[PDB]
DNA sequence: TATCTCGCAATTGGATGTTGAGTCA
DNA sequence: TTGACTCAACATCCAAACACTGCGAGATA
């Protein structure tokens, strides 16, 4: 559901787009040794190229 | 600049022995390093004797009687008579060769003989020029019959290639002795270079299909063809010589670009004293021989292998025990009495396989042993340190003193039992000794539905899955004071979450996002 | 630090902690003690009961000690008590004590010989003359309305972090290289000491740092030259003391402890002392204005002017308006600086 | 100096002579490098 | 008088092998 | 010309588990 979505959407720190800082935060947090540079994931998801990754984005990626 | 040019033209008148380990390690290196280089150098100039090109000029230096005398015909009644003749012809072409050659040229610095440690330090200090030789430059040296001794026998091995008769080039490689501890490295001046070329590096073996042996031939330094059994001329002898001269890695190169090791046949001494002297000399360095040859040994085995391999095997039972009590000092087959650990017993109804009369004490004698027949024992303590626990009533074998003291039983290993840790209950639940930690010194002692992770952060990730694990003791670090202290380094964890576990230690954007997903459903 | 320089062999000396096991009873020489373990609650093992059946037992001709002021008397009485020695002394620190009960401490050992004069001692050489002064760098707008709205610890995060203070700090390093003068910087924040010591390229003594990393700078800071700035947190200031580096940084201020940084502060000009000519020791203080800490920061120049030290004000020195090198100068970087802050403050 | 004010010897002050005939250059070279081992004894002696 | 900091408490080794130098028979 | 001694200075192998946080010093608006 929606709202299924948005919670693993809504699973960080903030709630306002998902930030380099804030998926670096998770993947730090769950074992990830991840260079800086290590973006990828969330780097090949920001589809209108503002550097984060918002809800729609998200989704898509999933 | 102009100092450089002009020349200062002026009269300036003027009236213990054992280096530090980080050298020994280095000279181990530099050993292993140079060897490899001087054995592809063989195996490349192997190459270059095949040349077609060189082969069908060579063949025109050998008679038609002289073919036939190296192409025998075969003799039913006695092969020998056809050893024999291939004998002359192998005389004749070494005569032959003589006059081919006419030049021989001196090694410009020691040709491929041994250096010394400080000869390679300082060769790195000036620098050289140095004339190149190219492939087509040693075809034109071997068909104008000029150069060094190494040459001769080079183009002498081309010259039997190009007659058809299966002729191997011998290579005595010489690296730097990784034994030689010595700083001060230097050697005798007096007769330096004919003590040097006393024996030769290079020389040829012919295959006599009659008799089924290699036949040795030097035809340019010791002139000579013989027939090893036990005794080869060209093993070098006397301290002098084996100063620059220390056999230990004779290897052959055959037609077909084969690659053996071929110490045996001109070493007398090879398990007792050549094998110190090898990189060999333990497992290590065996495997990494073995690669090397390997690496260099482009064909099949032939049944001709299969011959040499016997006559290996024989030289080996028939050099037996050594004469003397260092050569018998870390022996491969092997051991005296009195080197006998005191975790050691001989296996029953075992005894003695030889004596050694020694040198220096009348009628005094030791006990030696064969090695595969003595047993070595450890403790219950040491055996579970290799994940073996007893057998119902074992008995043990042997009673030895410790420190405060304290009498520790040594068992066999027929008397031990592979240890087997009980299972994981369904939930992932390790059962975990009275420090709440589970010991894992062997694959063995990993339960059969667990898996060891080890990992710095394994435990932490564990933890914070929430999920049912064993931290993992698998060795002890020996610290200062007086202390002891367990390696924990990871985690037994059940089969089934092993990649639970790694995406915890290890954390796309679905794995990042699940793992939260689970992290939540399961803390809450 | 003096007593191997002193002609002390600790061989005898054995330390006592009740952690810090060592020979008791057995010592053949005099011994080094302390108050925690001669007589206090912190007699965490036996040894410090040890110790003192000990020195029961040896009627201890003479007593050394060094501020008794701070320990309560009452454990000074017993022990006198108990030991029934034969003679004391006391290194005094301070003229007036919470130990001047009814039993005083002098009649328990013995009336004043000498008052440390520090007028006597603090003008003919050691100190090479402090020169307290607090560059008064400025700050910016949009760091001010988000420090009004922090408040409880969390807004010294705000205050710490300024573009300004980069451009006073880079000038004032490559000040004091220029006339061949080490420097040693200061400082109370952990983090934001790590931010400030990796990016102008000074090794670091802070918490919990290893050993081996910890004197292999100050073998290169004693010997090397090339590190003339070292960046110590407070571990390496109430450690060890050096006697170099006549040029002092304040950057990082805690409030309250502008006296424990006093005595941080002087134990490092009385390191200094060689009696120099010149013998300039300058001592600077980062302090941004209409902040919570330079008013504090007030607090504690205002006990140098009672330990006889002249403070002067240097409200900016004509010279960083021709630097380059000053990180944070341009707008772009203090606005990527702002965003590293708010990082930072969502963090803690 | 040493381009800033601290003295160097980066290379010692020598004179360019240039040659044309075989013997003449045989024979001024000769006698300047035994007049250089004069020179060595005379110093050796000065230095006492 | 309530509040933090923060120190403090809890000198691998001993047995066994390797190396080169030297002495002896 | 051989090797078995001894000497001394290292090198190398091998044994094999306690916890971890409380608690008083100074100082504090
Ligand atoms: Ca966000
Ligand atoms: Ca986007």
């Amino acid at each position: 559901n929606l709202t299924v979505i948005d919670d693993l959407w809504s699973m960080l720190i903030r709630n306002c787009v998902l930030s380099v800082k804030d998926l670096q935060k998770i993947s730090n947090l769950i074992g990830a040794d991840q260079s800086s540079g290590t973006i990828e994931m969330i780097s090949c998801a920001t589809d209108g190229k503002r550097l984060f990754m918002t809800y729609l984005d998200f989704g898509c990626v999933l | 600049y102009d100092s450089e040019e002009f020349e200062d033209v002026t009269d300036g008148n003027e009236v213990r022995n054992v280096c530090s380990n980080e050298e020994r390690k280095r000279r181990k290196y530099f050993h292993m390093l140079y060897l490899v280089c001087l054995m592809v150098h063989g195996f490349i100039r192997n190459e270059w004797i095949n040349s077609k090109r060189l082969s069908r000029k060579l063949s025109n230096l050998v008679p038609e009687k002289v073919f036939e005398l190296l192409h025998p015909q075969k003799d039913e009644e006695l092969p020998l008579r056809s050893t024999r003749k291939l004998l002359d012809g192998l005389k004749k072409c070494m005569e032959l060769w003589q006059k081919h050659w006419k030049i021989t040229k001196k090694y410009d610095n020691e040709g491929l003989y041994m250096r010394t440690w400080k000869e390679i330090e300082m060769s790195a200090n000036n620098k050289r020029k140095f004339k190149t030789l190219k492939r087509s430059d040693f075809l034109r040296a071997v068909s104008k019959g000029h150069g060094d001794p190494d040459i001769s026998v080079q183009g002498f091995v081309a010259m039997l290639r190009a007659c058809n008769v299966n002729a191997r080039l011998i290579m005595s490689c010489q690296p730097p002795d990784f034994t030689n501890m010595k700083i001060d490295t230097s050697l005798n001046g007096n007769n330096a270079y004919k003590d040097m070329v006393k024996y030769p590096i290079f020389w040829c073996e012919v295959w006599d299909k009659f008799s089924k042996k290699w036949i040795t031939v030097d035809p340019v330094n010791l002139k000579t063809i013989e027939q090893v059994r036990l005794h080869s001329k060209l093993a070098p002898k006397g301290v002098a010589c084996c100063e620059r001269n220390m056999l230990r890695y004779v290897i052959a190169y055959d037609r077909k670009y084969g690659c053996r090791d071929v110490t045996r046949r001109y070493a007398q001494w090879m398990n007792s004293k050549v094998r110190k002297r090898r990189i060999t000399k333990d497992d290590f360095g065996e495997k990494w021989f073995r690669k090397v040859i390997t690496a260099l040994h482009h064909r099949k085995r032939t049944k001709i292998d299969d011959y040499e391999d016997q006559y290996f095997f024989r030289r080996d039972e028939s050099e037996g025990i050594p004469d003397s009590v260092q050569d018998l000092k870390n022996h491969p087959y092997y051991v005296l009495e009195q080197d006998i650990k005191q975790t050691q017993i001989v296996k029953p109804g075992c005894k003695e396989c030889g004596y050694l009369k020694v040198h220096g004490k009348v009628g005094k004698v030791l006990k030696v042993y064969a090695k595969r027949d003595i047993a070595d024992l450890k403790s219950a303590r040491q055996w579970y340190m290799n994940g073996r626990i007893l057998k119902t009533g074992s008995r043990c074998k042997k009673v030895i003193k410790r420190t405060v003291e304290e009498d520790e039983r040594l068992y066999s290993f027929e008397d031990t039992e592979l240890y087997i840790p009980p299972l994981a209950s369904a939930s992932g639940e390790i059962t975990k000794n009275t420090f709440g930690n589970i010991e894992v010194f062997a694959p063995t002692m990993i339960p059969g539905n667990c898996c060891l992770v080890e990992n710095p952060v394994a435990i932490k990730a564990a933890r914070f899955l929430g999920v049912e694990f064993a931290p993992a003791v698998t060795s002890f670090k020996f610290e200062r004071g007086s202390t002891v202290k367990p390696v924990l380094s990871g985690i037994v964890v059940a089969k089934w979450l092993r990649e639970a576990i790694e995406t915890a230690i290890d954390g796309s954007w679905n794995t990042l996002l699940l793992k939260l997903r689970i992290r939540s459903k399961l803390n809450s | 630090q003096f007593l191997q320089w002193c002609t002390l062999q600790p061989e005898n000396c054995a330390v006592f902690t009740s952690d810090n096991k060592e020979m008791f009873q057995t010592e053949s020489g005099l011994v080094v003690s302390t108050y925690s373990m001669v007589a206090n609650t912190r007699n965490r093992s036996h040894d410090s009961q040890k110790v003192m059946d000990f020195l029961t037992g040896r009627e201890w001709g003479f007593i050394i000690l060094d501020e008794v002021h701070v320990v309560p008397a009452a454990m000074f009485r017993r022990v006198v008590s108990t030991i029934a020695a034969h003679a004391k002394l006391g290194l005094t620190a301070t003229l007036v004590r919470e130990d001047d009960k009814i039993g005083d401490l002098n009649f328990l050992i013995g009336p004043k010989l000498y008052e440390a004069n520090w007028m006597e001692l603090s003008q003919k050489g050691h100190i090479a003359n402090v020169q307290c002064a607090e560059v008064w760098c400025p700050m910016t707008a949009e760091f001010y309305q988000e420090y009004l709205r922090e408040t409880a610890r969390k807004r010294m995060l705000l205050y710490i972090m300024n573009p300004t203070k980069f451009q006073a700090c880079q000038f004032l390093i490559q000040y004091h290289e220029r006339r061949g003068d080490k420097i040693i910087v200061f400082s109370d924040n952990v983090y934001a000491l790590q931010e400030y010591a990796l990016k102008m390229g000074k090794p670091f003594i802070y918490g919990s740092t290893p050993q081996q990393e910890r004197m292999n700078i100050l073998q290169n800071f004693q010997y090397n030259d090339q590190i003339n700035t070292i960046f110590l947190s407070k571990v390496g200031d109430t450690s060890i003391d050096l006697p170099e580096a006549t040029c002092l940084i304040q950057i990082s201020s805690h409030y309250g402890s502008r006296r424990q940084e006093a005595q941080r502060l002087g134990r490092i000009l009385r390191a200094k002392r060689r009696n120099d000519e010149g013998f300039n020791a300058f001592f600077y203080s980062l302090v941004s204005k209409d902040t919570q800490e330079m008013y504090y920061s007030t607090k504690r120049q205002a006990f140098l002017v009672d330990q006889g030290y002249a403070f002067k004000v240097i409200t900016h020195l004509h010279g960083m308006e021709n630097i380059p090198n000053l990180a944070y100068a341009s707008p772009r970087e203090r606005r990527e600086l702002l965003q590293e802050v708010l990082l930072k403050n969502e963090e803690a | 100096k040493d381009n800033e004010g601290n003295e160097v010897v980066p290379k010692p002050q020598r004179h360019m002579f240039s040659f044309n005939n075989r013997t003449v250059m045989d024979n001024i070279k000769m006698t300047l490098q035994q007049i250089i081992s004069r020179y060595k004894d005379a110093d050796i002696y000065e230095e006492k």
